[PDB]
């Protein structure tokens, strides 16, 4: 018992060229039936399956981003020089010292030390509580790959198409030419927590002249610590008959603190299925912010005679149902697809009713029995859902009671207004 | 009233953990320091060790007209954080609470820092209670944690790695450590300053014979961590941070180098440091590294020598507060 | 004196994305005027210039293709063995010998030698007149590059965009993603004469098992000669009381002869501006049989304030004309373009009249006077041709009496039927 | 009537070029070979050298019952291509035409190959004319070239490189060469077979003393090319093709190895070769390489030894026809 739920029939009078713009986290399923222009009853299946985008980024390990606390201390001496004694800030992890050597007058002098031009006033800015807050990587190069499978008549061919490669067969050619990317080289990816949580994108990550407060000021490189300088100047505040204290009118908040303050002003990104090594970082972008340009061309010299002997026979039967026919609940259909006269055959099964088809599922069937699950949403009260191939469907169906990041394009003519609100 | 906050976990768990909290109080005059007694109204079992009399060499400086006169004498203090061996390590089992203070002093005034350590069961028995120190009242507040599996660290809920093998997120946590005097009859296993010297020295120091160790608590609650534990990554981390920040991690005016006799009965100088004025910043208590038998020092207005690269006249602090990065999971 | 011959004005309410399919031997010129959506009178020029396609093919030098003549000789001996004496064919360049050792009966024997099983009949096939007819190269890898220049407001940026690279600026991004190619790896390019004359494409170029008649049978490799075997078998034709002659029923014509016979059955290609080295072969394909997919995107955060201060002023004047206004003859116009307040400015001049514009010329003007030639075809009797920028044109014009592999796209509204046959 | 085609260039040009053509005629019986005289009705100035009497050793084989009997004797031939030194080299200046034949023979019959060489001016004076040889008439046809700058080669118009320095298309052209006997008093500069031996030998041959050289014409017209000219790429090419195809480049039945005495007055064998029957294929004339003074051989039914890798009993052919690749431009 078959029903008119076939695929788009395309006569091969001329070559079949196609251009695609695949989103980042999207898998395409384009299938038609190429018709011999010399015989209306000679048709061969053509299936095109393209996977998601795999982003391969050769990166440079920048290290760990450290967060510290600002501290300032002052050290006064009556006689000697500033380069004679030691100070507790000189032994810290990061420290910057500005000393007023031989600048002991009398207005800044304490009640002790009745001398002029003989003392020393050293000021030390150091950072404590250094703790790692995230990991930083720098993009060196980018590479985008997609896995494509074709099914023409009885032939099946698969390949991982790169930017400098194409899946070329005797009749079909699939090329990957362009890629619009959110990421580009010389960018800095910062992961605050683990990888799966995503991260942020920084462009002006300081490398040579880092200051306290800039993104990347304090870094825990594998060679050692890399401390920045300060954004400000020193000054000596003093009163009469008091020890001269040291002031610093500059930036006090660290780079991580300012980043948390204005985190909304930076670019965010997510990752899925991450794989990081000592040289690369592979992941799939789920935000669908990248587009790949794919060119497919099928010549009209298909030789319909060679692709017609012993085609792939497919039988199916609906065996189980679970869910509801309401628009929003969804139902799950189980099909027992039996493939014969072919070792492997790439096609797709649809869950159809008397009128429409509310779901599809692409699967590479093996010679024998195959269990296929199909998800669907919609239907009416008396909708008897069945499993369906191109034209042939199951003998019986089942009835129910009371997105997925896949794209299906089979060229089937959808039902008009007669199937709306019935 | 000061505030000593205790962060309470949701469960007791494996039994051997302690809670810890601490607060630095306002300045008191020096003359009052010798009278300071910790009082408690709390419903816990105070360990009596720390409130006994404990001999210190007091080392002080005065301006003179290098430009300094120092002097020293032997006095008895009470209530300081001189914890005997095993007391902290077995507190979870004994159900004893340790309450003691350290002193951060200039020439004229001291800020006591009160430390409270005790069993996690205290969190079941107690919401708040009071400690007194001289004329100051301290409100201890036991507060239940925002987190489900860990502790609130830098505004983030964190659980550190637990396995004994090698395998994560990284969070910086507070560590608080107490110096414990502990001798053995034979060998160098307890020569703590030798451990520092291997980490930060070029050449061989002759005589750093102090015998003891640090006992530390990590974050607001943990099992005690013994320093040094040679194959423990956290011990290694604490020791390295100690070696670079020997007075702990976190206006004071430096005046110059001073020396003195500790104990005061020594004929020549056995200690050095840096005299300062202004606001006390670091703790003013430690032990000479040179003597097997501990010589305890209280040096108000002087940052006693703690640089481990130096051979002579150096010290170890009685308490030490710093931060180490831990690997784990943020949740 | 200006006339409404402006470019396409595009309001920047949203981002401007574009997809291009450039032919092989084609240069594109896309220019518009991006308008500030907050001020109708604030417009900045946007120019996009893309050069022709440069094909870089890492090749393998196969050597020279040799052409020879088929020859067969026979040598008979009465006593001894075939591996005892020498033959004149053994010293040739290419030779294949099949001998009937010890097969001397009596029906094939001459009037002499009344013996059985003692003679020797050697047959030698050799090739003479070996002369080179062409050079062969084998494609190992392919690379396609295009040089692109952008002009936005007062900024000018150029770069050679590869397949793994993009011209990325603060507001414009040009990427090269896909390339539909007539050539693909493992192909054999054969040049009969010089390079500029083009060549042929061979797929089944014999490498291991070469036979006489196949493309690539006799090769003059730099190591030495590489001779093939023969497509046939030997036989001994003999009569009574006659010396046994040797026959060879196989292929006689060489590989070059058969290639000349069926030359029309092979793929041909042309080259322009060739550059060959010991490792590569660079050329531009003039047949326009390759298509490059280019993606251009301009963000709407153009900051019209920064790109408005001190724009590029351009003055022009028509100074010479030469040709006719007939549809087919063509005319050449000379313009004296004066660029001020900008060091370099990329734009294009058009040869317009009161109604239409019959030609254009893109040039990167320098600060000062610039002589620009414009070719045009068309016009009427009273057509006074003038030089024109976007809006401003020259003060006067000139009148006449009695493709180029460039593509121009400025978005200007062309004249309707009012300019046809007037 | 045979046909001897001369391809005529459009211009004379630089003056020193010659035209050349050749044709192989049908078989004549051996007894008639000694009577063969070239006659000419052509309007050109025949050089008289080649029609004089020239002494050859005739070397022949017969079946016997290794299975061969060979014999030899001294006879005089006329009209063969034994061209004296300078005759071809200066023919453009002297305006002399050389017409002579070589012989390609089996035991019973010979095919003469007639060679005609002469000044390019003949192309102005002459459209066609007749040569006779015995009972055969030869039609010489002078035909103007399809090309503008070069010569029709393999159906293609070709012009070779002209510069003396090093710098193109490649075309294979015919080369025809004539052996010239030429002695010097001192040294090895004219020892032609030594040149072959350096190119194709492992070890040292003792006695290959023939003194002479080849003079060659390239294509249908060229200046004479002297072999060997050591630094000339074309000389190198001709010599290498000679070394691999010593009887020239282009059913015959091989019978076996034969030896003989040349001249016949020698007490032992001085020559070897391969006896054959059937259609004559190669020329049957040459010179012994062993003697300074040329010993000319005519060996009908025998391919005389020309393999340069052999040391003894070998020969050089009187004429040699082959092909070499030339760099140039096809147009
Ligand atoms: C050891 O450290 C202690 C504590 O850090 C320190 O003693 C304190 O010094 C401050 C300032 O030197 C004292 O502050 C005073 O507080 C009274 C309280 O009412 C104020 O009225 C005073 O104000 C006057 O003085 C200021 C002088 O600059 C003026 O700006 C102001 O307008 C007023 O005229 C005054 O600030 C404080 O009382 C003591 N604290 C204690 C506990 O005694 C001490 O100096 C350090 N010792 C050394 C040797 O450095
Ligand atoms: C030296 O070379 C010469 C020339 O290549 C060669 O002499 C020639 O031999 C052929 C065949 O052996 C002779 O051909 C004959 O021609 C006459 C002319 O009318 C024919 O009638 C003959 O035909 C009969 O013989 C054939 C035998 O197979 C039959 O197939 C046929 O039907 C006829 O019965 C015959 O073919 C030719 O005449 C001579 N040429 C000369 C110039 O004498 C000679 O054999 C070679 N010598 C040696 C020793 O190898
Ligand atoms: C810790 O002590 C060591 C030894 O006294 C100090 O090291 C010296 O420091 C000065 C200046 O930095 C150098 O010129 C010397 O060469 C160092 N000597 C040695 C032996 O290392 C070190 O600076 C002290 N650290 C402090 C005061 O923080
Ligand atoms: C030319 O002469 C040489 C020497 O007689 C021949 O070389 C010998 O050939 C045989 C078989 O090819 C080899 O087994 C010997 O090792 C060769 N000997 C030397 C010394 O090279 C050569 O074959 C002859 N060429 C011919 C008859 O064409
Ligand atoms: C990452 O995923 C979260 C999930 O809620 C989403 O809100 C966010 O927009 C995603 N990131 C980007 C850049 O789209
Ligand atoms: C090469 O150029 C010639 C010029 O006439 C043209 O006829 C031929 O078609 C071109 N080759 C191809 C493959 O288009």
């Amino acid at each position: 018992t078959d029903t008119a739920h076939g695929s788009g029939i395309i006569p091969m009078r001329t070559d079949l060229e196609l251009d695609f713009s695949l989103p980042s986290s999207a898998s395409y399923t384009y299938r038609r039936q190429l018709q011999n222009p010399a015989n209306e009853q000679e048709k061969i299946p053509f299936h095109l399956q393209i996977s998601k985008q795999v982003i391969h980024a050769e990166i440079q390990h920048l290290g760990h981003w450290m967060d510290g606390t600002f501290n300032l201390k002052t050290a006064f001496h009556c006689y000697g020089s500033c380069e004679k004694y030691a100070y507790p800030w000189q032994t810290a992890g990061c420290f910057i010292e500005k000393d007023y050597e031989y600048e002991s007058g009398w207005g800044c002098n304490p009640p002790d030390c009745p001398g002029v031009g003989t003392g020393c006033t050293a000021c030390g800015v150091y950072l404590d509580k250094l703790k790692s807050v995230g990991k930083a990587f720098k993009i060196v190069s980018l590479r985008y790959t997609r896995k494509a499978c074709i099914q023409l008549g009885t032939e099946q061919t698969c390949k991982s198409v790169d930017s400098n490669d194409c899946l070329v067969t005797t009749s079909v050619k699939v090329c990957l030419i362009g890629t619009v990317s959110k990421f580009q080289p010389s960018d800095t990816l910062l992961f605050l927590g683990p990888l799966e949580q995503g991260g942020l994108i920084f462009k002006q990550w300081c490398t040579t002249t880092c200051q306290f407060g800039d993104p990347g000021d304090i870094m825990s490189t594998p060679v050692g610590m890399k401390c920045p300088e300060l954004n400000g100047s020193f000054r000596k505040k003093c009163a009469f008959a008091t020890t001269p204290v040291c002031q610093f009118d500059g930036n006090t908040l660290s780079g991580y603190k300012r980043m948390i303050a204005t985190k909304d002003s930076f670019q965010s990104f997510n990752v899925t299925e991450p794989h990081i090594s000592a040289s690369s970082l592979e992941w799939i972008d789920p935000d669908s912010s990248l587009r790949d340009h794919i060119n497919v061309i099928v010549g009209r010299d298909l030789s319909f005679q060679d692709l017609s002997e012993t085609p792939c026979q497919v039988d199916l039967a609906t065996t189980s149902i679970d869910g509801a026919w309401g628009s929003g609940v969804g139902f799950n259909l189980v099909c027992s697809v039996s493939l014969t006269e072919c070792s492997t055959f790439l096609t797709s099964i649809k869950a159809c009713d008397s009128a429409m088809c509310y779901g599809s599922t692409t699967a590479n069937l093996l010679r024998g029995q195959n269990t296929v699950h199909i998800v669907g949403k919609g239907g009416h009260s008396g909708s008897k859902f069945m499993c369906c191939h191109d034209t042939k469907c199951s003998s019986t169906g089942l009835v129910a009671a009371a997105d997925s990041d896949k794209i299906f394009d089979d060229g089937a003519p959808e039902c008009g207004i007669s199937c709306w609100f019935t | 009233t000061g505030e000593l906050k205790i962060e309470c976990p949701h469960t007791i768990g494996l039994g051997q953990g302690l809670v810890i909290g601490s607060v630095e109080l306002p300045p008191v005059p020096l003359t009052q320091v010798e009278s300071l007694k910790l009082e408690s109204s709390c419903n816990f079992d105070l360990h009596t060790s720390t409130s006994s009399q404990q001999p210190f060499t007091k080392w002080t400086w005065e301006m003179k007209s290098t430009s300094f006169q120092t002097k020293s004498s032997e006095i008895n203090l009470r209530g300081l954080c001189l914890v005997p061996p095993l007391v902290i390590e077995t507190a979870a089992r004994t159900r004893k609470t340790i309450a003691c203070f350290d002193l951060s002093c200039n020439q004229t005034a001291c800020q006591p820092t009160v430390f409270l350590i005790g069993p996690i069961q205290t969190c079941i028995t107690t919401k708040s209670c009071l400690l007194g120190l001289g004329d100051q009242r301290i409100q201890v507040n036991y507060e239940k944690t925002y987190c489900v599996s860990g502790q609130l660290v830098e505004g983030v809920c964190f659980n550190p790695v637990h396995t004994m093998a090698l395998s994560y997120d990284i969070v910086t946590v507070m560590v608080r450590c107490f110096l414990i005097a502990k001798k053995v009859s034979t060998g160098d296993s307890m020569k703590l300053e030798k451990s520092f010297e291997t980490l930060v020295q070029k050449t061989s120091c002759t005589g750093n014979g102090f015998q003891g160790y640090y006992i530390c608590l990590v974050g607001s609650s943990s099992e005690p961590l013994y320093i040094p534990t040679l194959d423990d990554y956290r011990s290694a981390e604490v020791l390295s941070r100690m070696a670079f920040a020997p007075h702990g991690e976190d206006a004071m005016r430096i005046i110059g180098k001073v020396t003195g006799k500790a104990p005061s009965t020594e004929s020549s100088d056995t200690i050095q440091g840096v005299a300062f004025s202004g606001n006390p910043l670091y703790t003013s208590t430690g032990v000479l590294t040179a003597k097997d038998d501990p010589v305890y020092i209280w040096a108000p207005g002087i940052i006693m020598e703690g640089n481990h690269s130096v051979c002579d006249k150096k010290t170890l602090p009685l308490t030490w507060t710093g931060f180490i990065p831990l690997p784990g999971e943020i949740e």
